[PDB]
RNA sequence: GGUUCGAAGACGAUCAGAUACCGUCGUAGUUCCGACCAUAAACGAUGCCGACUGGCGAUGCGGCGGCGUUAUUCCCAUGACCCGCCGGGCAGCUUCCGGGAAACCAAAGUCUUUGGGUUCCGGGGGGAGUAUGGUUGCAAAGCUGAAACUUAAAGGAAUUGA
């Protein structure tokens, strides 16, 4: 803590809501721009149909396909 | 500008005390200051001193033995009951067996155990050990 | 890495220095961190000396110097080799090099 | 490139410390006494330390040389430290004496001395070197 | 001195001092040594006060005679000016000498073949021995030194305030301390002068030697 | 340091700075323990009797030690007063 | 096998004359050979590994790979040390670590909680040590507490005899290194810090150098 | 791509997106 | 108003190319007056106020004191040197004060022995000082300022090599 006085509690709690915006793990949490994008919607599971089979590549150092499903 | 004296007195004390001097000179003096040194020397961490009157505020000049580990202020001076008090102590004191927070009351300045011997609460000034 | 620490320029309190000309290239260096020499030399240099005092029509003739003040870019001062690159602790000292010749 | 390497130098100096009446001035004799003296197991080695003992010789006939101590050389050393004069330089019959510390000696119990003599302090606080 | 008339200095005594000139000082002061001065001339040195010398000086003979062991006090002198009168003090007082190049690694190094661990170390010069002084910093030994108006008090124990520079100067603060440890140690009586004359703690310089040579032969 | 019962159960009692009452420690390599001898009042000659000063190492590091000892010499009379 | 000491203090020690490396703590004198302390604690002595850590500088031709190696030793009351030596085979540092941890053994003094009944048990008071990034801060705790710390300095703390304890670590802990010597810094200053109960002035006692310097002058000179 | 430079690209591409979006506003 | 210099441009070189570095010429500008703009590695990359904690030699201003030189001359006193002391100021050297990851810092110390007062401000790297909205400006742009998405590193001080 920066500022000291008895009668600074109206400071120093309004800083902390500012500077809790900063903290990305509280930004996503708290808005609700996350939550819309997420494609469960919130949810843990969610079910859904099958639309083709496909395969992607690993990444640089790995080589295999990666069995895939889009659903 | 300077906006507490106690601090700025204790502070004084303990760097001269941390490099190993015998006397300290306390620019500022007051009923805080004289005070709170009685209560240091009953317990015989500092010697006997000596508070100069010029008819401003006076100096004061201090007596130093090898026993003090450090003298603090704490700020703003926190009201404390007397459920508060063992958690205070929890906190700014090395261990149970010595060490004291200072504490002003309606009975007067005085330290922590036995403010807690006449059961009044108060506010928080500093410790010392 | 702080490398130098006055910046290697002699600015302490001013905020700025107005800057001179170098005069190998035109470089725009602060008055106070360009490298000056003061250079005396004699117009006839080592090896005509004694061919002018002998055709000189008056006797005992003291030849006239010649007083140019020279600046220095860092840039130039390293490649003219006026000043060139020392030990870390070696940077620190600050007395000019010895003066007997 | 004829430097000699340590271990000619260190042989030479210790046969130098230890046989210097024996040892001569030229090169043929005390190759001779270095060969009897001391188990040298070749000879190109053997005239090289003999070489150097020779060129000791004549550094150590004119002084002394740093790392090595023949007997005599030393014996007057001790003579030459042992060595004391007839009257002291610590006594004069007039000790030089400025004004200042005649009140340092005034403020102790000796006052006034036997043979001191007072002299003019010099005017002109000039003590300092020019800066530049 | 412990305001003892046996101990106090004497006519005979300043004397010497003031030939010597141990009273003059140098044209620096640090801030350790302000109160072993007088005052200042106008010639710009300090002088050194005799009496604070002299109880220095006693007070440096106390500890030595407190070390039961004559052999493990050691005594270091790497300027040319002190080596002779360290070879003379050692010889008077029993006191292991170091002369010469302080190889450092003496104190604390076991494994070398010159490993000494002595109980004490007088110090003809804090800043010329600047080594001995630091390796007293690793083993708990106190140390002792001649120490002019200038020389820092850095790990020094008892500084003697002298002028540890002139080769007279040093020579007499050599001699009279060889002379307080005997007197205290008992094997000298106060009442005479000491036989052994100071001179023969001065350094003599090569160029005045082959002048005396000559003049004696 | 005792218990309730009374009993010294501190390891050992360590020394402490004659000048400046800190603690010396256990690998406190750079502290002194020095002893001065003592004379006798008509003579002048050592007579057995010390008196023994300790001097921690920030003392000593700091520039003070001599001092330090110059003060606790004539606090027992070793040293003249005047001085 | 027999040692032969070349250290003054070594020959006290040996001819069985000073009774406790306890009285050599006292005049904080500087034990320089390894014999002293197995011959006051060699039955009690525990070593224990703290890891082998394998630096390597980069040379022309490759790395050249050293590895070092943290060893903490100590009786289970009063005494800890901590010593570090790298060498170019493992088993050679760990010899040579033991060596460096046996010369650098520091008592420990250990306190109450509370009221002062049996024997003690916790650190005296709060105490801190620093390294590098790492703040170490040992804090008394109530009896059968246990040590509650990380498990690199739990163990030193089980050497040292203490049994309960509550701690604190900032900074990297990560480097073992200097997490490992930040908690012996906090141990080593344990006597280092002034107590009411030590403000009673010191009896001197006079010194072994200096009380057996008969024995000394005759046995070595 | 010292950031000087990517400033100023960045800047350019900033005026061509305005004046984009006047010519259609 | 336009001497010099010189964005753009023109030509000559060089070059594999050379819309550049080099050379010649040269526009807007560079100068002044009156209005806008509000950004710089606008840096000490280091908020302000206050207290305390080592020395040493300097330098600038003012003040105080002191041997003695040198002017006015006709001595007082003012100037110029010299020797100190005090208060602010720009810095410097040294240090196991202490701190710091270290480089280093008498502050970047008096911090797990954590609280002198108070302001601004950071929360892995990118996207991005970007989109949008608002507001200021003649314009150039300034201020305020996201998200989706992407990624296990990006980075600081020091060490050994190349
Ligand atoms: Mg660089
Ligand atoms: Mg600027
Ligand atoms: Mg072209
Ligand atoms: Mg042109
Ligand atoms: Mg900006
Ligand atoms: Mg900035
Ligand atoms: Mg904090
Ligand atoms: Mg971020
Ligand atoms: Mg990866
Ligand atoms: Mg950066
Ligand atoms: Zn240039």
């Amino acid at each position: 803590g920066k500022c000291r006085g008895l009668r600074t509690a109206r400071k120093l709690r309004s800083h902390r809501r500012d500077q809790k915006w900063h903290d990305k793990q509280y930004k996503k949490a708290h808005l609700g721009t996350a939550l819309k994008a997420n494609p469960f919607g919130g949810a843990s599971h969610a079910k859904g149909i099958v639309l083709e089979k496909v395969g992607v590549e690993a990444k640089q150092p790995n080589s295999a396909i990666r069995k895939c499903v889009r659903v | 500008v300077r906006m507490n004296v106690l601090a700025d007195a204790l502070k004084s004390i303990n760097n001269a005390e941390k490099r190993g001097k015998r006397q300290v000179l306390i620019r500022p003096c007051s009923k805080v200051i004289v005070r709170f040194l009685t209560v240091m020397m009953k317990h015989g961490y500092i010697g006997e001193f000596e508070i100069i009157d010029d008819h401003r505020a006076g100096k004061i000049v201090v007596n130093l033995t090898g026993r003090l580990n450090k003298c603090g202020v704490i700020s703003p001076r926190f009201d404390v009951q007397l459920k508060d008090l063992e958690k205070w102590q929890n906190n700014l004191l090395p261990s149970r067996q010595f060490g004291f927070i200072v504490l002003t009351t309606s009975a007067g300045i005085m330290d922590h155990e036995e403010a807690r011997r006449k059961h009044t609460g108060g506010k928080i000034l500093g410790f010392f050990f | 890495t702080k490398k130098r620490r006055n910046n290697g320029r002699a600015k302490k309190g001013r905020g700025h220095v107005q800057p001179i000309r170098c005069t190998n290239c035109a470089r725009c260096v602060p008055k106070d961190k360009a490298i000056k020499k003061f250079v005396i030399r004699n117009i006839v240099e080592a090896a005509a000396v004694r061919d002018i005092s002998e055709a000189s029509v008056f006797d005992a003739y003291v030849l006239p110097k010649l007083y140019v003040k020279l600046h220095y870019c860092v840039s130039c001062a390293i490649h003219s080799k006026v000043v060139r690159n020392r030990s870390r602790e070696a940077r620190k000292d600050r007395t000019p090099p010895p003066r007997f010749r | 490139g004829r430097v000699r390497t340590k271990t000619v130098k260190k042989a030479a100096r210790v046969i130098i410390e230890k046989y210097y009446t024996r040892l001569g001035n030229d090169f043929h004799t005390n190759k001779r006494v270095c060969e009897e003296i001391a188990i040298i197991p070749s000879k190109k080695l053997r005239n090289k330390i003999a070489g150097y003992v020779t060129h000791l010789m004549k550094r150590i006939q004119r002084g002394p040389v740093r790392g090595i101590s023949i007997k005599l050389q030393e014996e007057e050393r001790e003579r030459r430290d042992n060595y004391v004069p007839e009257v002291s330089a610590l006594d004069q019959e007039i000790i030089e004496v400025d004004p200042d510390t005649k009140e340092m000696l005034k403020l102790l119990d000796f006052g006034s001395l036997s043979n001191l003599q007072v002299t003019q302090p010099t005017v002109g606080m000039n003590f300092k070197t020019p800066r530049g | 001195s412990g305001a003892l008339d046996v101990l106090q200095m004497k006519e005979e005594d300043v004397l010497k001092f003031l030939a010597a000139g141990t009273h003059l000082g140098g044209t620096n002061l640090d801030f350790q040594m302000e109160q072993y001065i007088y005052k200042r001339k106008s010639d710009g040195i300090y002088i050194i006060n005799l009496k604070r010398t002299w109880e220095k000086l006693l007070l440096a003979a106390r500890a030595i005679v407190a070390i039961e062991n004559p052999a493990d006090v050691s005594v270091i002198s790497s300027r040319n000016t002190g080596q002779r009168a360290v070879l003379k003090f050692a010889a008077a007082t029993g006191a292991t000498p170091i002369a010469g190049r302080f190889t450092p690694g003496t104190f604390t190094n076991q494994i070398q073949t010159a490993f000494r661990e002595p109980r004490l170390l007088v110090v003809t010069d804090p800043r010329a021995d600047h080594q001995p002084l630091t390796e007293a910093s690793y083993v708990n030994l106190p140390t002792i030194a001649l120490c002019n108006t200038d020389s820092p008090l850095r790990y020094v124990d008892i500084a003697i305030p002298c002028n540890n520079k002139g080769a007279h100067s040093v020579g007499l603060m050599w001699w009279m301390l060889a002379r307080e440890v005997l007197r205290m140690r008992g094997t000298i009586s106060r009442e005479h002068p000491w036989e052994v004359m100071p001179d023969l703690y001065f350094y003599r310089d090569p160029e005045e030697i082959e002048k005396e040579e000559q003049a004696a032969a | 340091m005792q218990n309730d019962a009374g009993e010294f159960v501190d390891l050992y009692v360590p020394r402490k700075c004659s000048a400046s009452n800190r603690i010396i420690g256990a690998k406190d390599h750079a502290s002194i323990q020095m002893n001065v001898a003592e004379v006798d009042k008509v003579t002048g000659r050592f007579n057995g009797q010390f008196k023994t000063y300790a001097i921690c190492g920030a003392i000593r590091r700091m520039g003070e030690s001599d001092d330090s000892i110059l003060r606790l010499a004539k606090a027992d009379g070793i040293v003249s007063k005047n001085f | 096998k027999e040692w032969l000491p070349v250290t003054k203090l070594g020959r006290l020690v040996k001819d069985m004359k000073i009774k406790s490396l306890e009285e050599i703590y006292l005049f904080s004198l500087p034990i320089k050979e390894s014999e002293i302390i197995d011959f006051f604690l060699g039955a009690s002595l525990k070593d224990e590994v703290l890891k082998i850590m394998p630096v390597q500088k980069q040379t022309r031709a490759g790395q050249r790979t050293r590895f070092k190696a943290f060893v903490a030793i100590g009786d289970y009351n009063g005494h800890v040390g901590l010593g570090v030596k790298c060498s170019k085979e493992v088993a050679t540092a760990i010899r040579g670590a033991i060596i460096l941890a046996k010369l650098s053994i520091v008592p420990v003094r250990r306190g109450y909680w509370g009221n002062k009944i049996g024997k003690p048990h916790t650190v005296p008071c709060k105490v801190t040590g620093r390294c590098g990034s790492v703040l170490v801060r040992l804090i008394p705790a109530p009896r059968g507490t246990g040590i509650v710390s990380a498990p690199v300095p739990k163990k030193l703390l089980m050497m040292a005899g203490i049994d309960d304890c509550y701690t604190s670590a900032r900074g990297c802990t990560a480097t073992l290194g200097n997490f490992a010597k930040a908690t012996f810094d906090a141990i080593s200053k344990t006597y280092s810090y002034l107590t009411p109960d030590l403000w009673k002035e010191t009896v001197f006692t006079k010194s072994p150098y200096q009380e057996f310097t008969d024995h000394l002058v005759k046995t070595h000179t | 791509m010292r950031a000087k430079w990517r400033k100023k690209r960045m800047r350019r591409l900033k005026r061509k997106r305005r004046k984009m979006r006047q010519r259609s506003k």
